[PDB]
């Protein structure tokens, strides 16, 4: 579960 | 190497490269387009961002794989395997830094200085924060604090503009807040600031959803869910 | 550019590049290793194949996307969009051809001529057939028939050796038959030959499974399933 | 459903 950044 | 190709043809080929999942080509075409010296439209800014995010994303993922192997190689009880893991991690790291420097160079020459509307200026300052953040992820030396501060400063200027000039549901404003929150959590060792920013951003966007069309609602809620995903992971 | 790096270090870095999904790097490291002039072990041959198959696989997928767009662009009722689609398809095609020529050059200088054991010789001749097949996929000119015949000839020599020297369940023999069958179906306009080869290969392997350990059985049946997948698609 | 080759 990797944190989200703006993709 | 793109100097002889028409701006419109570069943009067309960037879109073809995207369809073909040829993101290195896409980035080279968009760099060529920026270097024509004209401002970018909203669509063109998105093409630039997609291209370089995919290129640097592959490099970052590879760097993390190699960094983990190198870390395991330097544990007690590990057998000496020579300089190769470090050398190859360094090769990937140098390439990654080169891409970040290229993007930062385009922003500095001269995208940011010509960007006057909030949508373009916030977009570019967010990008500047992002690429300094990627430099910070691999930084170990005398300038690491300065790299982190450069990311912080770009994000902060973007935040200040976005809060004054954009509604709380604007997707650029939301994506900026998402990424600045990640900066706080992962780079600046400020998990409480990261959580506070994500929660305030989410709540202020929620309260403004009532003003939006169905399509804008979809756009904004998608990014709000990313904020929520991080809040769930972090709390 | 790999001439100054130790053979063992190139092999080590190829394995790291594989773990990092950096297949262009992996291929460059393996090219460097081949150019040291020593024969390759079984593991090293597999690294060479994995690296270049992934590189050319990305190029082929991109070429097919671009070729389809170009085809649609040249239908009745399509609006003229200029030379850009053709130009970009040609760029990708030329890069793909360059990779195929590089692999074929390694095989010719001097991997095949030094390969005396069936496992190495069949492997390399299969590879030669494969890279001529990839050239044939994009060929349109005066040499297209000669490219197809070069693929056929390499596959046929590999088949002749494999039938004499390997059991019908050997994974190299099976993968060769799978690929030659695809050649017949897709390149040589010989679907009946493709089907006959896949079925005979499958049936002869089935009859030899009883001789195998559990692990070899797993290896062979995996490739047999690929043969069956094609037979199901084609019949 | 794309035909299989040896991957
Ligand atoms: C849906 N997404 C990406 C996830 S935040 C956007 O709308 C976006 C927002 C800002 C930006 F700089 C690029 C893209
Ligand atoms: C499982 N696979 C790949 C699918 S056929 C093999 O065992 C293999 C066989 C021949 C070759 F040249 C490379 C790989
Ligand atoms: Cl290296
Ligand atoms: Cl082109
Ligand atoms: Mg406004
Ligand atoms: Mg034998």
């Amino acid at each position: 579960r990797r944190r989200k950044s703006c993709q | 190497a793109m100097g002889s190709m028409e701006r419109a043809s570069l943009i067309q080929k960037a879109k073809l490269a995207e369809q073909a999942e040829r993101y290195e080509d896409m980035a080279a075409f968009m760099k060529g387009a920026v270097e024509k010296g004209e401002e970018l439209s909203n669509e063109e800014r998105n093409l630039l961002s997609v291209a370089y995010k995919n290129v640097v994303g592959g490099q970052r993922a590879a760097w993390r794989v190699l960094s983990s192997i190198e870390q395991k190689s330097n544990e007690e009880g590990s057998e000496e395997k020579g300089p190769e893991v470090r050398e190859y991690r360094e090769k990937v790291e140098t390439e990654l830094q080169g891409v970040c420097d290229t993007v930062l160079g385009l922003l500095d020459s001269h995208l940011i200085k010509e960007a006057g509307d909030a949508e373009s200026r916030v977009f570019y300052l967010k990008m500047k924060g992002d690429y300094y953040r990627y430099l910070a992820e691999v930084a170990t030396g005398d300038d690491k604090k300065r790299i982190i501060d450069s990311a912080r400063s770009a994000y902060q200027e973007a935040m200040d503009i976005s809060k004054k000039e954009m509604p709380p549901t604007n997707p650029i404003r939301l994506g900026l807040a998402l990424n600045f929150s990640v900066f706080h959590y992962e780079i600046a060792n400020s998990p409480e600031e990261a959580i506070s920013l994500a929660k305030t951003t989410f709540d202020e966007a929620m309260a403004d959803l009532h003003t939006l069309s169905e399509d804008s609602y979809k756009d904004s809620t998608l990014i709000m869910q990313l904020l929520r995903d991080n809040l769930t992971l972090w709390t």
